[PDB]
């Protein structure tokens, strides 16, 4: 297991191996946080959770 | 939905349901965004006009959520083929954005190599709908919801009496009498993936509902993914 294969690559959301590294980044209406990995919602409502 | 539990408050927030002139349910769809309602190609011959209803989980009280939205442009694959049902897709442009509020939110749009790679490949998704309680049964009042396993390839191959084309998979149950059913067509299947849902396929057909040695046939949305991209798009 390595990169995505290893627990998602440490992503939150999608996770693609780009050379031989991860990168991560988010659904419409997420930005990817400054550790490049989280995803926040960039407004209310954002889609895929379940509200409050 | 035969077994499965009560969404509760919140818990399916992306259910639309098709209604007829009668305001009656006769297929589920996802909301993909405000203007947008993912839905069964084959839902679309079930009723000449229709609406869409959202924030609803009882039929039955008024919870202070619901909405009804008027149908602007029925966008449905012209590749589908109602022998096999293959291509089992429409996307719905509403006439007014939905507002999204406790009870309404979208469900997300997953990547496809991710997705194949990484939601597809978990235990489980999650199938929803307003569909019958059991295979003779009426529609349920309640908006249900239900754990339902992926189920290898090879196997639904071997347990269907009917082609499983590449824009088809299947989740369910060999015996356990749990699977969707009649009325909960067109509904989400949608996949948790670290507190977030990402929709996955799209409830199409079944040899009955939770029949043994029979699994529940679902839309590959992934095999859909750039399809739905330009339909969102007018
Ligand atoms: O979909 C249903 C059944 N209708 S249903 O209302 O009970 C129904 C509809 C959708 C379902 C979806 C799932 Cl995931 C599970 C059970 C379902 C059950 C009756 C027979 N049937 C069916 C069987 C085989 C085939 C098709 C069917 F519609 C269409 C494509 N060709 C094969
Ligand atoms: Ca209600
Ligand atoms: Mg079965």
């Amino acid at each position: 297991r390595k990169l995505c294969s290893l627990d998602n690559g440490d992503c939150d959301q999608f996770c693609h191996e780009e050379q031989n590294s991860v990168v991560c980044s988010c659904a419409r209406g997420y930005t990817l946080a400054d550790n490049g990995k989280a995803c926040i919602p960039t407004g209310p409502y954002p889609c895929g959770k379940q509200t409050l | 939905i035969v077994g499965g539990q009560e969404c509760k408050d919140g818990e399916c927030p992306w259910q639309a349901l098709l209604i007829n002139e009668e305001n009656e349910g006769f297929c589920g769809g996802t909301i993909l965004s405000e203007f947008y309602i993912l839905t069964a190609a084959h839902c679309l011959y079930q009723a000449k006009r229709f609406k869409v209803r959202v924030g609803d989980r009882n039929t039955e009280q008024e919870e202070g959520g619901e909405a009804v939205h008027e149908v602007e442009v029925v966008i449905k694959h012209n590749r589908f083929t109602k022998e096999t049902y293959d291509f089992d897709i429409a996307v719905l442009r509403l006439k007014t954005p939905i507002t999204f509020r406790m009870n309404v939110a979208p469900a997300c749009l997953p990547e496809r190599d991710w997705a194949e790679s990484t939601l597809m490949t978990q235990k489980t998704g999650i199938v929803s709908g307003f569909g019958r309680t059991h295979e003779k049964g009426r529609q349920s009042t309640r908006l249900k919801m239900l754990e339902v396993p992926y189920v290898d390839r090879n196997s639904c191959k071997l347990s269907s009496s009917f082609i499983i084309t590449q824009n088809m998979f299947c989740a369910g149950y060999d015996t356990k009498q749990e699977d969707a059913c009649q009325g909960d067509s067109g509904g989400p299947h949608v996949t948790r993936f670290k507190d977030t849902y990402f929709v996955t396929g799209i409830v199409s057909w079944g040899e009955g509902c939770a029949r043994k040695g029979k699994y529940g046939i679902y839309t590959k949305v992934t095999a859909f993914l750039k399809w739905i991209d330009r339909s969102m798009k007018t």
